[PDB]
């Protein structure tokens, strides 16, 4: 199982060590570089995250419409592997006793 | 069946409050970015894009300090990995589940007409088992007791 | 031989010939989900993706230990260099 909370944790540890990272880097960076260029990196990584955290709100919206469609969905869908499961094992009992007969 | 509804008021109450409070993350990203991308370099802009960061990391980490708390219902409900692989493609996601359910329907179909073929079959062989041989007609009916 | 009146098999539960959605209550999302309508037309139009979840916000998508006032300090000493 995996809870909604723990993929909030995982997602904001993974988001402050990319902005750790960034903020590192950019200390790092040479100062010859143009700011015009550090600046669009940044962009593009508050875009970046931007876009990862409105996955999770995708997914926030998903839980509040939600969970009667997916124990449905996997309830049936667990009949029919399981009727898959007994037809193959019905074929290789009689592989395996046409031996004896 | 009133604690029921109390507990789902309580989780749609609080999933509305989260998706509140990350649409408010997400218009202050664009905030800041459309910021950064007309930064005019001015001593009250660069104050006002500090206070937007400290905002920003303010909102991200109440977000994280509810959701752990155990008084919460935020951790009530996984997610499918197929869905997680299909989301990305640029649409309304309404086809995976049109074609999975259809294929759910396909095998309950299957289900359905395998089980009434099998009772026909069953029902067929106890009447001659019982039509020809008369002296097993007893333990026959009590196979059905012992099947249905 | 092997006909014992002791060993008596129940019904498998639930049974699948009833109407397993509705044995719990399960119809309002299959319902709310479902390919067509009660007249059998096409109710709204169906696609892949989470995009259109988020075409109500603002923007173009197109395409489909740690101190915070140091680094902000180091930002704007940045942005107004």
């Amino acid at each position: 199982q995996v809870s909604l909370a723990l993929v909030i944790r995982n997602l904001t540890v993974f988001t402050m060590k990319e902005l750790a990272q960034y903020m590192k880097t950019n200390v790092h960076t040479q100062a010859n570089e143009p700011n015009s260029a550090k600046k669009i990196r940044f962009l593009q990584l508050i875009i970046f995250l931007r876009t990862q955290f409105l996955k999770l709100y995708v997914l926030v919206k998903w839980t509040r419409t939600i969970h009667v469609l997916i124990d449905l969905l996997n309830w049936f869908r667990t009949t029919n592997m399981n009727v898959n499961n007994c037809i193959w094992a019905l074929k290789s009992s009689l592989n395996s006793m046409t031996n004896a007969k | 069946m009133n604690g029921n509804s109390t507990n789902n008021e309580q989780l749609q109450q609080e999933l509305a409050t989260t998706q509140d409070q990350v649409a408010s993350i997400i218009e202050s990203f664009v905030e800041l970015g459309v910021s950064i991308y007309d930064f005019p370099g001015t001593p009250e802009a660069t104050k006002g894009m500090i206070t937007n960061l400290q905002r920003n990391v303010d909102r991200l980490y109440k977000l994280n300090v509810r959701s752990n708390d155990p008084q919460s219902s935020l951790s009530k409900v996984d997610i499918p990995l197929e869905v997680v692989q299909y989301i990305e493609d640029g649409r309304n996601p309404d086809i995976y589940t049109r074609e999975f359910v259809e294929a759910i329907r396909r095998s309950n179909q299957y289900q359905r007409g395998k089980m009434h073929g099998l009772k026909q079959l069953r029902d067929s062989l106890a009447d001659k088992i019982v039509d020809e041989f008369p002296e097993l007609k007893e333990p026959v009916e009590d196979i059905i007791k012992r099947t249905s | 031989y092997y006909v014992d009146p002791e060993t008596t098999y129940t019904y498998q539960q639930p049974n699948p010939l009833q109407d397993l959605i509705s044995v719990y209550g399960l119809d309002d999302i299959s319902r709310q989900v479902a390919r067509t309508n009660l007249d059998g037309t096409k109710a709204v139009k169906l696609r892949k993706s989470y995009k259109n979840q988020i075409a109500d916000l603002s923007g173009k998508f197109s395409t489909i230990n740690f101190d915070w006032d140091l680094c902000s300090s180091v930002l704007s000493q940045f942005e107004r260099s």
